[PDB]
RNA sequence: AGAGGUGAAAUUCUUAGACCGCACCAAGACGAACUACAGCGAAGGCAUUCUUCAAGGAUACCUUCCUCAAUCAAGAACCAAAGUGUGGAGAUCGAAGAUGAUUAGAGACCAUUGUAGUCCACACUGCAAACGAUGACACCCAUGAAUUGGGGAUCUCUAUUCGCACGGGAAUAUCCUCAGCACACGCGAAAGCUUUGAGGUUACAGUCUCAGGGGGGAGUACGUUCGCAAGAGUGAAACUUAAAGAAAUUGACGGAAUGGCACCACAAGACGUGGAGCGUGCGGUUUAAUUUGACUCAACACG
């Protein structure tokens, strides 16, 4: 019926590609096209802050001017698996169009 | 229990490294027809370069070096270079969206007989003035990196012996030169050597190993 | 009684710990440089009586202590660490019983150094278990 | 003995569905010439709590709410 | 000495050593991150590197040619996934199948499996939400920041960083320009469209072509052409029906979210109401009559 988006939920305009190999969903397995799926890049700490003080204490080399490693992963979510996880939520019609991009 | 029949050993490193004997391990008693040594050969042993050298407070805690046991002398374990790595988390933090990453592989056969793969990774840079939202490289400049990065690693490591070759890799002399020459093509952010693993070992020759370790340190045990 | 290397007392013998923690369980596993040999293999389910809490973080804490019970016996003071997600195609996010292992180690008196992420990463993967629709 | 008597530094908030338990940051009560703080381990308390409560912890060194 | 897997389990694997940890070896698939409102392709589709073979667009040009063109019944080629044929391959996943759970029932959804298949060569099929649900060629059309090719100027804008060797180079900055994918008028039932039109249309005319004529029946029936088959193209009527449908609005509802608030709500939890003793009220059965209202909260010690 009504078009809900000028974009149809894709990064793909008409007269661009046409296919866009699909990817698996973190948490689900749903195949969705790499445009559709909601990506997030993460940079996560290995250890909770109060767990760092313990381990960062217990190490000869680590924890002074040198820090711990982190977990770096992209996450590509099915649009269902993304809403349920709340990484994205519905938004009022006026606000549907907002692009955060990366700025600072 | 099991720690009873076990024995201890320390793992020597080639003399070009600083800390020589970096590890403590185990093997069963000779135990009849079985022989402790024959099982101890081929065991890879790992390290972190900042642990192994006394160098690098500054940039290398991030390279893992690993060795294989090619001989067993006394209570020691004598090794040879097996591979060099870049740690999982160091390599995952180099990536950036909006830049191009440019990877190569180079196979060199050293003067010493070993043929080693070399995995290089170069990242494009935004310029000072750069008003644009992209670092992306034209693909004819990408392909004219890979030819240099090959021609240099072929030319420099092929006329060298592993003893001098490993020191080029662990002291990042290559990486310094591979940037110097490959910088004028594309502005490069970092160009690193991700993995070195040594594919073919020429032979086993005792003298070649012994003169690789120099003066071997004591291992009570 | 303890079986050590011959080492001037108080100096520390490094050994490696492979912490592989899925969402269904946790392994706390001590090996040596290579890893051709083990000292302690304890799973978060060896200390727990049910499959529900098999993976719980208070399970790993009780497992990682019994690794220090054994290491002090095997003469291993300090540990390098390798931490692992359930695997390459399935899930890259570490399980809840990770971090409850390390603390139960540092807080048990072990040294620590040079943690890494060993979780195997598919440059290119075979198909994941879920159907094209997903797990639903 | 098992009594390790800490202070509530603060009520780190209400936590949980019914209104009952409350997240709290605990300052281990015991003081020694080598003062052993945690310094702080978050806890969940059962029943009403207040700014200077003495909270003796029978199960020490558990990392609290984290997960849920 | 457990492992797996789940909401919790169990089917399944384990002292004949699984799970786990190192280094390898074998096979088949696959090309992560970089990866974008990016590029290329007529569409379908296309992601490692190196070599290699024919092409394709864009741009540059005071080359050549001189109407050779636009769109198209019939006709031809290509067409994702599944399918089909003969050989190969057989790692992962997995229609059918088997097993354990779930359930009032439940081969379903979930879990351990598993055949065809998924992959490749050579043939067929031509049946997509094959979508931008938007035919093709041409013209006119305002604005802001961007982006991918190529070119030009700076050598009023001229400037930055890198330094025989695939290099009198590479990228950037300012400005222009052609060509590509995109983020004011007017029109529209509205949603919305806009130099990437759904604009320039009752003030109706630039050209060609395809399809539609209330909803069903029905893409069915018969006929016929094509196909190994599955099926594809072409395609009615009898009969039935007063609406079906589109956009938008205000309510209502949600096992959607988001702030809140309630002891007729819960917590923590005090006192007994539930089923005998007995006060009536109601229902019932009874009898001439058991007069009668009011049946969730807002009916029943109430009239």
């Amino acid at each position: 019926m009504t078009t809900k988006r000028r974009n149809h939920g894709r990064s793909k305009p008409a007269h661009s590609r046409g296919r866009v190999k699909p990817i698996h969903c973190f948490n689900c397995g749903r195949l969705t096209p790499k445009d559709k799926a909601v990506g997030r890049f993460v940079v996560r700490r290995m250890l909770d802050a109060a767990s760092a003080r313990d381990v960062a204490e217990a190490s000869p080399v680590y924890g002074a001017n040198f820090p711990m490693p982190k977990l770096y992963m992209k996450q590509r979510f099915c649009i269902a698996c993304a809403i349920h996880s709340r990484t994205v939520r519905a938004r009022p019609v006026g606000n549907r169009k907002i692009r955060y991009t990366k700025k600072v | 229990e099991t720690m009873a029949r076990k024995e201890w050993y320390d793992v020597v490193a080639p003399a070009n490294f600083e800390k020589r004997q970096f590890a403590k391990t185990i093997c069963n008693k000779t135990q009849g027809t079985r022989i402790a040594a024959d099982v101890l050969r081929g065991r890879v042993f790992e390290a972190n370069l900042a642990d192994l050298n006394q160098s690098a407070g500054e940039e290398e805690a991030y390279r893992k070096v690993r060795f294989t046991v090619q001989e067993v002398q006394g209570r020691n374990l004598l090794t040879q270079f097996h591979s060099m790595e870049v740690t999982t988390d160091k390599m995952a933090s180099l990536l950036r969206k909006w830049c191009t990453t440019m990877e190569t592989t180079v196979e060199v056969k050293t003067a010493d007989g070993y043929t080693m793969r070399l995995f290089v990774v170069a990242f494009t840079k935004p310029q000072a003035n750069q008003q644009s939202r992209n670092c992306y490289a034209k693909q004819r400049l990408v392909k004219w990196l890979r030819m240099r990065i090959t021609k240099m690693i072929k030319r420099r490591l092929s006329k060298v012996q592993i003893k001098e070759a490993v020191s080029l890799l662990t002291r990042n002399v290559l990486s310094d030169a591979l940037v110097r020459r490959c910088n004028p093509i594309l502005p490069l952010r970092e160009l690193r050597i991700r993995k070195v693993r040594v594919v073919r070992t020429p032979k086993f020759d005792a003298q070649a190993l012994l003169s690789a370790h120099g003066t071997i340190p004591a291992s009570v045990e | 009684k303890a079986y050590g290397p011959n080492v001037k007392k108080g100096d520390l013998v490094y050994g490696v710990v492979h912490i592989f923690a899925s969402f269904n369980d946790t392994f706390v596993h001590v090996t040596d440089m290579s890893g051709r040999e083990t000292y302690v293999k304890v799973t978060g389910g060896m200390k727990v009586k049910a499959d529900r809490d098999e993976s719980s973080p208070y399970a790993a804490m009780m497992a990682a202590q019994d690794v220090v019970a054994r290491c002090k016996e095997c003469g291993i003071n300090a540990l390098h660490v390798k931490m692992r997600a359930v695997g390459g195609v399935r899930t890259k996010s570490p399980g809840p019983g990770a971090q409850a292992a390390l603390r139960a180690l540092a807080r048990a008196g072990m040294k620590i150094g040079r943690i890494e992420d060993v979780t195997p990463i598919p440059t290119d993967s075979t198909r994941r278990k879920g159907s094209r629709r997903g797990r639903r | 003995d098992q009594a390790q008597v800490g202070l509530i530094i603060k009520v780190l908030g209400r936590t949980g569905s019914r209104g009952n338990v409350t997240q709290v940051r605990v300052r281990l009560m015991a003081e020694a010439g080598s003062p052993d703080y945690n310094r702080t381990i978050v806890r969940n308390v059962k029943g009403p709590c207040k700014e200077n409560d003495m909270l003796s912890l029978m199960e020490t060194e558990r990392e609290a709410r984290r997960l849920k």
